[PDB]
């Protein structure tokens, strides 16, 4: 509408350079160091990891590019899942 | 202002007029007696009466100071259950009582602090000495405080759902269900989690927590 | 009808069984008076100092004294006064002694007396607007007034009563009435002065409170129209904040 | 009443008792933190206004072991029994039902302690026996059933006060 | 007993903290320790004629009591010199020191005691003064205090090295910084040909820290060394900044609010929970909380969780203040019959955020009542809503003197929405019925009646008329302040304009403006100038005239003061029953008032109550006038269409925030007075 809408950001943002740093087959401490601590985590069953983008200046289209990681119960990455919209 | 006379009569008068309920004059007499008889034969009984007077006279902070003085004075007394219960009662009484009590306004979404402190104190009491005389009402108070804290967290999650910051809601309700899994607040907060997952375009988890509702249809 | 407001500060200290006290203050009293042929608007603003001492034996001695500047705009038809502004200073000081003895545990019996002396310049003006000279002037007025009053005060506390209930009665009689004035006329001239008074009084209504956030007020008034058609003003209000 | 009760904010009793959250097959709820945890606890305790809030009386080797008041080390301990007789009646209109002189063996009569707090006449019986264990002739008073306003009660608080009235009498006068 | 320089309180906490306090044992080693410690504290004060003496009083039951005797005669500063320097005079240096040797006769600004920490701070100021002007090769070789052989006079001397000037050749930046380096170089763009300034460099590190916090790095690390080319008489700066780690707010927490709920505060705080922290966002949030006006003090704290390396939680410690109140009162009296009054005005009802105002007053002279309710946050975005109903059937009937009986009532509903960071537009509709009756014959009102097509007689004092009005009103409130009561920064302007829609008896329009700004002079914001102004203009339309009753008034508290409550304005003239000039005014259609004010803390009461009160000097400049004025009718009487007849005064003002509410007290003296001033001197508005 017309009313002022304050800026809203509700996620962990990382640019494509850190996305390129992702590669399967390495521990958890390194990926936490590389992408930052996960602001999201599934607490049921699988201990998968989530990273999300929330960005909308106000009355404008939201920008979302999710990025998911799967870890077995051993401390090593299984697969990733990028999505830009 | 005070009679400097042998102690027997001042103790006797002190208990007699506390027995009347003259707290405004009893607190001064008791504090002067304690400060002039620091190590009398039964100064413990003096300190307990001071606790009683301070609580009933609604001077809660000084009562708290007297509590944490007594606990370190003798951490092993055959009546510490009463002191711990009085401390928890002081916390809870300090927490929630105002014009809202007359108006019946739900005091849920208010500043917890004292609520958390009271819960911790009462839990320490009940897990310490289950054979005491102050366990039943204590347990009921534990239940009530747990419900209050859960409702507070549910309220803040509800406001975030009203805004549209669909991540912090996930974290807050996850903390709720990790800490407070056995209360009504999570029971009506789960749909907020479902809504957040649906709006977050990551519905792979959404139906997952939806199955949770499938286990509590009632 | 009048409104009078005063403020000030005070300093005090105790002694060997005595509590000396003194201080300074200022005051301002505005008034409006209506009569058949006279309508006046007066303002007396000034300042002064006071003293007050008491002991543990149940005796208190107090005194006040201030000078003000009474200026009044009066509209009068008789004597051709018109709208005249009579302005003059006035310095008055009084003393009093009371003994609030402990009648019981919930009241204190206080007999007290007071006496005050004050001096003010007269109202000297010419009535030439009436056609005749009719010189109107007054001598140096030096009125004095004494009074005797007894009371009982409820020293309530506990934040449940916490009131200042008081009862009793007092009588005020003029100690000096030297308000001499001189008037002139074509047939002759006259001089006038004042006489004594026998005014009565009453007590205060509630003056109630409970805690550091509630204050209740209520005043008791008397209108003894039998003696001199006298009257009083009373009020009742209370203040609380959330 | 404003005398022996907690504040009137007692609506917390009628709160909903907690119910557990089922975990469906195929997933597991996250492990409970346990910081806000209550274990199972017994009952049989007065709650609300029925619960008593009074400072338990600390007895005055000032014995305090609840049902016993065995204080103790005087070479003239046997002379305390006639002192107890002087306490009875003479000093406080009391009497021992069956008190031997040398044996120091007495049985207390049903008294009446009207020490306000709406506490009616309390009939406390006891056995007055003077032992000499680990010391000289000691004082001991094993109380018995108390009446108070009710026909009978066995709450340890009022029982403690009932024994402690005799305890404080004995301690104060000797 | 004995001490007077320091209040006995800090002495008792000095004893208490050291380990000795009422009720515990005694340790004579601590007696000697505390004796020497209090002597040392007195030497720090500068009172070297001090000898604390301990009096031991044994008491039965193995007790003791300690008395202290303090025979402090008199302290001394008597000489300061800057020996070693050559390029600056001593006095200009003395102009900057906190500690002064002596001050001339026509001022009492400074005392003459010696405090060692004051000397240390003075040395810091001297060092900064020399370094920021280019003299990098500077230090403090040696400073010596000295005492005369009487213990009544102390001198201080400093010994330095002047060094030489140096030029800022150029700067750079190194280390693993943020990927946004371009703006860092922008902010560190240094133009050569300028001398050195250390404080400039310090501000550079500070605002680099601020900017990196704005990007989202909250714990950086910045340092800089000035590589100094002594041969070339120049310097360069080598700066090192670390990127830190992207920090994130796990939980946002509030603490202190006993009354206000979580939602009302969480509704504020543009900084969001669960995102990358920005210190600017946190500052904006704390400023907004201060802006709400019902929190006596609010302060932010940031605490990283003891868990993950980069997760921080922010807490907002508050202490609410009591605002809003209800009043009640009966004013019985034979001259006044029976009178009655009640009402509650609360800015924040029960903490829910709603605002309410209710009142009702009843007497033979007046019957008045009003209701008002508003929610500032109808939606979650911030749109407002409010409603107001009122009833004003006063009927000032007795003596039928210099008034006109009216019964009036009205209901209006408004809504407003925020449009930017600091502006909220407002629109609303309203209905109002008025009924005038009896009246009294006097000029300047009959023009309004004749404008409607009716011509009642002028000799009679009876008659009546009724009117119904539909109005559309709008408003615009630009606000940027630091707090909600007697602020210390910013400005606020308010526009309110009302018009009448077709189908209403009245046909007119109305506009008002207000502007209050605050300009500090001290960085700590304790002395500040204040600028108030109010403007207002309105009139009829379509050949008709604006209603007389809705016109402007001037005079009273928060207006031009000292003159009288509602006194400024042209005075009416009465019809014969020739023309008799009125004493009171009726109200001109255009008002404009200005005021400048100089704030100063009161030097009597201590700092515990200091935040509560505020006193000042003020200079009231106001004037109201009516553009519509038939000069030809009564030009014999003075013409007041010209606004040149200014009314103004000056004086002092005081505001006290009692637990019973706001209080104001003002003293003023009119200078350019006119007829009908009815001046007063003090006011007690609430």
């Amino acid at each position: 509408r017309v009313v002022y809408r304050p800026d809203i950001n509700q996620g962990n943002y990382l640019t494509a350079n850190d996305v390129s740093k992702i590669r399967v087959g390495m521990t958890q401490q390194q990926v936490a160091y590389a992408l930052g601590t996960p602001l999201m985590s599934d607490p049921f069953g699988t201990n998968t990891w989530f990273y999300v983008f929330r960005q909308q200046p106000g009355h404008e289209g939201v920008t979302q590019q999710t990025l998911t990681l799967t870890f077995n119960s051993s401390g090593v990455l299984t697969n990733i899942d990028n999505k830009p919209a | 202002e005070v009679p400097d006379n042998p102690p027997n009569e001042i103790y006797a008068t002190a208990q007699q007029k506390l027995q009347d309920g003259n707290w405004r004059q009893a607190i001064t007499q008791l504090e002067a007696l304690d400060n002039r008889y620091p190590f009398g034969p039964y100064s413990q009984q003096v300190q307990l009466d001071l606790i009683y007077a301070y609580y009933k006279n609604a001077d809660l902070p000084l009562a708290q100071a007297a509590i944490d003085r007594f606990i370190r004075l003798n951490p092993t007394h055959p009546n510490i259950d009463y002191v711990m219960y009085m401390r928890g009662l002081t916390n809870m009484a300090l927490d929630d009582s105002a014009l809202q009590g007359f108006f019946g306004v739900d005091r849920s979404d208010r500043d917890p602090q004292h609520a958390r402190a009271a819960f911790s104190d009462f839990s320490k009491l009940v897990r310490g000495y289950p054979n005491s005389q102050y366990t039943t009402d204590a347990t009921k108070r534990l239940v009530f405080l747990k419900d209050r804290l859960a409702k507070y967290e549910y309220s803040v999650a509800e406001y975030y759902t009203e805004r549209g910051a669909w991540v912090a809601v996930v974290n807050r309700v996850e903390g709720m269900l990790r800490d407070y899994p056995d209360t009504q607040a999570t029971r009506d907060a789960l749909p907020l989690m479902e809504n957040a997952y649906r709006q977050m375009q990551m519905n792979a988890q959404a139906e997952k927590v939806a199955k949770i509702i499938a286990a509590n249809s009632s | 009808n009048y409104t009078h407001v005063q403020v000030g500060v005070d300093k005090k200290h105790e002694l060997d069984g005595l509590d000396l006290f003194t201080g300074f203050t200022v005051t301002h009293t505005d008034s409006s008076a209506s009569a058949d042929v006279f309508s006046g608007k007066t303002k007396s603003v000034g300042a002064g100092l006071y003293a007050s001492a008491m002991f543990d034996s149940g005796a208190y001695i107090d005194l006040i004294g201030k000078y003000v500047h009474h200026d009044n705009e009066y509209t009068a038809t008789f004597a051709g006064l018109g709208t005249r502004d009579y302005s003059t200073h006035s310095w008055y000081a009084g003393a009093e002694a009371g003994y609030r003895y402990h009648v019981t545990e919930d009241a204190w019996i206080e007999p007290q007396a007071e006496l005050v002396y004050g001096s003010v310049s007269g109202k000297q003006f010419a009535w030439k607007d009436q056609g005749m000279h009719l010189s109107m002037k007054d001598k140096d007025y030096n009125p004095l007034i004494g009074r005797t009053g007894v009371d009982v005060g409820k020293s309530f506390s506990g934040k449940d009563w916490k009131v200042t209930a008081r009862a009793g009665l007092g009588y005020q009689f003029d100690l000096l009435a030297n308000g001499e004035t001189v008037l002139r006329d074509a047939s002759g001239e006259k001089r006038i002065k004042g006489e004594k008074d026998s005014r009565m009084l009453m007590s205060v209504g509630l003056n109630a409170e409970i805690r550091d956030n509630v204050r209740f007020g209520l005043e008791f008034e008397k209108s003894a129209f039998g003696k001199y058609n006298v009257d009083n003003a009373v009020n009742a209000n209370f203040r609380y904040c959330f | 009443r404003y005398k022996r009760q907690v504040s009137g904010d007692e609506a917390y009793l009628e709160a909903a008792p907690l119910a557990e959250l089922h975990a469906p097959a195929g997933m597991i709820l996250p492990v409970t933190s346990g910081d806000y945890a209550i274990p199972v606890t017994n009952g049989s305790g007065a709650v609300g206004k029925a619960l008593d809030i009074r400072p338990p009386a600390q007895p005055l080797r000032t014995q305090f072991t609840g049902d016993t008041a065995s204080l103790l080390e005087n070479g003239r301990g046997n002379t305390l029994w006639p002192q107890v007789v002087s306490v009875l009646a003479q000093k406080n209109y009391t009497i021992t039902q069956r008190d031997d002189a040398g044996q120091t063996l007495t049985t207390d009569w049903v008294q009446w302690n009207r020490l306000d707090e709406d506490e009616q006449y309390r009939g406390r019986y006891q056995i007055s026996v003077k032992p000499q264990g680990y010391q000289q002739a000691v004082t001991v008073k094993l109380l018995n059933l108390e009446q108070a306003g009710k026909p009978v009660a066995d709450a340890a608080s009022m029982q403690r006060y009932s024994t402690e009235m005799m305890n404080v009498i004995s301690a104060g006068l000797d | 007993s004995g001490n007077k320089s320091v209040k006995d309180d800090m002495l008792k906490q000095n004893l208490e903290a050291s380990g000795v306090r009422v009720g515990e044992s005694l340790d004579r080693t601590t007696i000697a320790d505390i004796e020497k410690g209090l002597e040392d504290f007195y030497y720090s004060v500068g009172k070297y004629s001090a000898s604390v003496k301990a009096v031991v009083t044994p008491l039965p039951r193995n007790r003791v009591d300690l008395k202290l005797v303090f025979q402090e005669g008199v302290s001394a500063i008597q000489q300061i010199n800057i020996v070693g320097n050559h390029a600056f005079t001593t006095d200009e240096l003395i102009s900057h020191f906190q500690l002064r040797d002596e001050v001339p006769w026509w001022n009492v600004v400074g005392d003459r005691k010696y405090q060692k920490q004051k000397l240390a701070g003075d040395l810091e100021t001297l060092r900064s003064y020399y370094l920021d002007r280019g003299y990098a090769r500077f230090n403090i070789d040696s400073t010596q205090v000295s005492l005369t052989p009487d213990k009544k006079g102390i001198y201080v001397t400093v010994n330095i090295t002047e060094g030489d000037q140096y030029k800022l050749s150029g700067v750079e930046v190194s280390g693993n910084l943020a990927g946004h380096s371009a703006e860092i170089e922008q902010l560190t763009k240094i133009e050569p040909g300028e001398l050195y300034n250390g404080t400039k460099v310090t501000k550079m590190e500070d605002d680099i820290k601020k900017l990196l916090g704005r990007y989202g790095y909250a714990y950086p690390r910045v340092q800089s060394m000035p590589e100094i080319n002594d041969a070339d008489k120049t310097v360069k700066l080598r700066v090192n900044v670390d990127a830190g780690n992207r920090f994130y707010v796990r939980k946002i927490r509030f603490e202190g609010n006993d009354t206000s709920k979580d939602a009302v505060l969480r509704r504020e705080m543009r900084q969001m929970e669960g995102a990358w922290l920005g210190s600017d966002l946190v500052d904006q949030g704390k400023e907004r909380l201060n802006r709400l006006g019902f929190f006596e003090t609010v302060d932010t704290d940031t605490q990283r969780v003891p868990g993950s390396p980069d997760q921080v939680d922010v807490v907002y410690k508050v202490k609410e203040r009591n605002t809003g109140c209800f009043n009640f009162g009966i004013g019985y009296g034979t001259e006044s019959g029976v009178s009655f009054q009640a009402g509650v005005q609360q800015d924040n009802w029960l903490g829910t955020g709603y605002a309410v105002g209710i009142n009702g007053t009843k007497n033979d002279y007046q019957t008045y009542a009003e209701l008002s309710v508003t929610n500032p946050y109808f939606t979650v975005d911030g749109v407002s809503l409010g409603g107001r109903l009122f009833y004003n059937d006063f009927q000032a009937d007795d003596a039928d003197l210099s008034d006109y009986t009216n019964k009036s009532y009205g209901t209006d509903v408004t809504l407003g929405f925020p449009i930017n960071e600091y502006n909220s537009l407002r629109a609303g509709l309203g209905y109002v019925h008025n009924s005038l009756s009896n009246m009294q014959p006097q000029v300047a009102m009959w023009r309004y009646l004749y404008s409607m097509g009716e011509h009642p007689s002028t000799s009679d004092q009876d008659n009546s008329f009724k009117t119904d009005d539909f109005t559309f009103n709008y408003g615009w409130t630009y606000n940027k302040l630091d707090r909600g009561y007697f602020p210390t920064d910013g400005s606020r302007v308010n526009l309110t304009g009302k018009v009448t829609i077709p189908g209403s008896d009245n046909e007119y329009y109305k506009v008002t403006l207000d502007t209050a700004t605050y300009v500090p002079i001290d960085d700590d914001h304790k002395w500040v100038v204040l600028g108030r102004t109010r403007w207002g203009y309105g009139d009829g339309l379509g050949g008709k005239e604006m209603p007389f009753y809705e016109n402007f008034y001037a005079g009273g508290s928060s207006t031009v003061r000292g003159f009288q409550s509602n006194t400024i304005g042209p005075k009416a003239v009465y019809f014969p029953h020739d023309l008799c000039k009125s004493d009171d005014a009726v109200g001109g259609n255009a008002m404009a008032v200005a005021s400048l004010e100089f704030i100063t803390p009161t030097p009597f009461i201590s700092d515990k109550y200091a935040n509560s009160v505020r006193t000042s000097f003020f200079w009231d400049m106001g004037t109201v006038w009516d553009t519509n004025w038939d000069s030809s009718q009564y030009s014999g009487y003075p013409d007041y269409s010209d606004p040149s007849n200014i009314r103004m005064s000056a004086g002092i003002a005081l505001q006290w925030m009692s637990p019973l509410g706001p209080l104001v007290f003002s003293y003023a003296q009119p200078f350019k007075k006119y007829d009908g001033d009815k001046a007063e001197q003090f006011q007690f508005n609430i």
